RNA sequence: GCUGCAGUUAAAAAGCUCGUAGUUGGAUCUUGUGGAGGGUUCCCCGCCCCUUGCCUCUCGGCGCCGGCCCGAAGCGUUUACUUUGAAAAAAU
RNA sequence: UUUUCGGAACUGAGGCCAUGAUUAAGAGGGACGGCCGGGGGCAUUCGUAUUGCGCCGCUAGAGGUGAAAUUCUUGGACCGGCGCAAGACGGACCAGAGCGAAAGCAUUUGCCAAGAAUGUUUUCAUUAAUCAAGAACGAAAGUCGGAGGUUCGAAGACGAUCAGAUACCGUCGUAGUUCCGACCAUAAACGAUGCCGACUGGCGAUGCGGCGGCGUUAUUCCCAUGACCCGCCGGGCAGCUUCCGGGAAACCAAAGUCUUUGGGUUCCGGGGGGAGUAUGGUUGCAAAGCUGAAACUUAAAGGAAUUGACGGAAGGGCACCACC
């Protein structure tokens, strides 16, 4: 089994970062995982990543720095309504000055600072800081 | 954790908690109500009775004293309680076969101090408080 | 790990000695071979882990004895890749 | 892991990336069809058929030289069996267990093992009947086991 | 103790397995360019095949010079979800 | 009267569609191959011992204990030799080895069905995980009905020891121990550690399969093959090692990835007693099992670790206030 793909991915990157590894191996790839890691890269918590291709489900290899501290999954996937947002944002972030809870909306996957500017809630996926 | 965290598991949570709340000690007295039924009070703060006879109770070890209680039967439930007399020499201000007003000790069903079997004290002997008898703000009406 | 790992590119053949599904891209390690034993001049093609007796239609008609691993040959002749 | 044993193992086959290999193959699509039809006549069933093709001929898989597979090829004829070979092999097995149990009645170990294989029939059946590959009136029984094995 | 507990020895995992309900369930089916709003690519019209998917038309306006063009009419397999409206007695 | 138009239904043959099938899981099921194991059932072979019996020989004590005695004995025991019968049982080889869902499972050979791991460019295409109800198996003791009855042995009867001794010890001995057919569902049924999945150090072994190899050895010089040597890949029982991390600590590569709290799911706990009792239900022939309170009482009960003291514990050493 592996009922949550996203949940198994992030624990690897958490464990790896602690030891100090700067290359990892994450499987299986999913499109959901790609856009996740895209957001995590833009802000600058991780570096460029390579998708190896198979004909099964792919595998991914990542280049990372010590900048990452902790990325989590939130299971099950709750709804957020842009007043429920603030209650969430307190609990998952160590500060008001940094960290980004991530979520998916009908306007696509993005961080919370961006979602508030689209004025649309949606389903929450994970978090990080 | 160690428990389900589905998004459709509201039933299995809300029925489980409603069951495991019954093992709690406080809850099990409150909600069975057998506490009230067993109590010589109806659950009222005080109660009124009529004196039967003075008694003395010898305190639990290591302390040794005689604690000068009374024994009283109640009006509103017709059953008997052994009740402490506070201050010094207020045994004398109680006279047998009169009414008194009783009240719990202050530990809610459990004997207080070194005296065993006594969960009650006494406040009024004839509409005149033990305080005012002792201090001298009032006097026993004979 | 020494923390110097390279997972972008595989190791020369230390990647190709691991279990077949722990390789970066999966592959079998089995192969075919084009066999022509004496006296029946035809290009027969046979799988390395055949599982079964393979026949020839000439004078010869036995070529394998089944084994759990690679099947034993009845006469030690002919190995090809072939090609890919 | 195994559905009624504790073990956890690996022996799963792994295919190559490239599927146009090995690029010398004798015979082409139409030829492969008649090669298959001959085998199904002789009492072979789709798993056996592909083995006997792969081992002694240039075919790796019929998937990689046609748009079909072994079962679909037989199905286009109407020469496909009436129920999956998978389902059959479970039912085929459980009769022999019941025979051993009649011949020896102190074998509690056998009695236990029958319950496993029995439940494994019902589970497999509950796949097929929802996919309409069996009658929805069909049910497994002692009686139906007798008739389908002989 | 949902947020937020605990189960080797402090209270505590059914002797063990099977099994219907319940709960939970792998991957897979789309990206770049001029104008407009904000940077130096990136987020209302369009373009490569698509772009609010279609037609068919006909009745009641808008046009241009009988003839022709485009808004309103059926809808995109269904839900949840999210966002906006409508709708809500007072006192507190 | 007749078409047309419009609406509807049913029937044939033909054009036009890149004319229609996602991938095949380091998910599962199923086939195939060579093996493997105190796995299970049935049948069969064998060994020695023990007790009793028969036969032969030798003569005075034999058993047993801390010390004794009950008890046994010139028709001779005990002991030695030879033969016979019965039932029980598989020693040494047998280990931080194997197999089994758990409880469990060691003489030979045959038969009957079953299973794991590994190998696989075969097949199926999500068929899964965990689980109220319900179901199978489940030591020892016990109950019912038969068979059998050596050995050991609750009960029981004696002999000692002790102030006493219904006990420890010795002798005798019933139920039982054994098998067959029915019940009974409990255990420190203990790794006192749910099941499934992912990730994160090192090293050497050992059991099973597969792969590679310079070396030796066994037979026809061989090949096929076995034994040993060296290394690799799976999955299994374990060990050693340490500033991964955890923990109250003991300790643990999981009891880790946890206030930086959320992988999936079942069962279960809430101070110590009262109590697995009361009570009603349900199951059982019986014995009992499961489900299972309250009144009332009390400020401690308990875990780990440290320092002392003590020991009819172990190892060193010493004294005529100790002994020889």
């Amino acid at each position: 089994v592996r009922m949550n793909v996203l949940a198994d991915a992030l624990k690897s990157i958490n464990n790896a970062e602690k030891r100090g590894k700067r290359q990892v191996l994450i499987r299986p790839c999913s499109k959901v995982i790609v856009r996740f890691l895209t957001v995590m890269m833009k802000h600058g918590y991780i570096g460029e990543f390579e998708i190896i291709d198979d004909h099964r489900a792919g595998k991914i290899v990542v280049n990372l720095t010590g900048r990452l501290n902790k990325c989590g999954v939130i299971s099950p996937r709750f709804d957020v309504q842009l007043k429920d947002l603030e209650k969430w944002q307190n609990n998952l972030l160590p500060s008001r000055q940094f960290g980004f809870i991530v979520l998916t909306t009908s306007a696509g996957i993005m961080d919370h600072e961006e979602a508030r500017r689209k004025h649309t809630g949606g389903k929450i996926l994970g978090f990080f800081f | 954790m160690g428990k389900c965290r589905g998004l459709r598991t509201a039933r299995k949570l809300r029925s489980h908690r409603r069951d495991q709340k019954w093992h709690d000690k406080q809850y099990k007295k409150a909600h069975l109500g057998t506490a009230l039924k067993a109590n010589p009070f109806g659950g009222a703060s005080h109660a009124k009775g009529i004196v039967l006879e003075k008694v003395g109770v010898e305190a639990k070890q290591p302390n040794s004293a005689i604690r000068k209680c009374v024994r009283v039967q109640l009006i509103k439930n017709g059953k008997k309680i052994t009740a402490f007399v506070p201050n010094d020499g207020c045994l004398n201000f109680i006279e047998e076969n009169d009414e008194v007003l009783v009240a719990g000790f202050g530990r809610k069903g459990h004997a207080v101090g070194d005296i065993p079997g006594v969960r009650f004290k006494v406040v009024k002997v004839a509409n005149v408080s033990l305080l005012a008898l002792y201090k001298g703000k009032k006097e026993r009406p004979r | 790990m020494p923390l110097a790992k390279d997972l972008l590119h595989p190791s020369p053949e230390e990647e190709k000695r691991k279990h077949k599904k722990k390789r970066l891209v999966q592959s079998p390690n089995s192969y075919f071979m084009d066999v022509k034993c004496p006296g029946c001049y035809k290009i027969t093609t046979v799988f390395s882990h055949a599982q079964t007796v393979v026949l020839c239609v000439g004078c010869s008609t036995v070529l394998c004895q089944p084994t759990g691993g690679k099947a034993r040959l009845t006469e030690g002749c002919s190995f090809r890749r072939k090609q890919h | 892991g195994r559905m009624h044993a504790p073990g956890k193992g690996l022996s799963q086959s792994a295919l190559p990336y490239r599927r146009s290999v090995p690029t010398w193959l004798k015979l082409t699509s139409d030829d492969v069809k008649e090669q298959i039809y001959k085998l199904a006549k002789k009492g072979l069933t789709p798993s056996q058929i592909g083995v006997i093709l792969r081992d002694s001929h240039g075919v790796a898989q019929v998937r990689f030289v046609t748009g079909n597979k072994i079962l679909r090829i037989l199905k286009s004829k109407g020469l496909a069996p009436d129920l999956p070979e998978d389902l059959y092999h479970l039912i085929k097995k459980a009769v022999a267990v019941r025979k051993h149990l009649e011949r020896n009645r102190k074998d509690k170990d056998a009695k236990f093992r029958l319950i496993l294989i029995e439940s494994r029939i019902h589970r497999l059946a509950r796949y097929y009947k929802t996919k309409r590959v069996l009658p929805p009136n069909w049910k497994y029984e002692s009686s139906t086991a007798s008739a389908l094995v002989a």
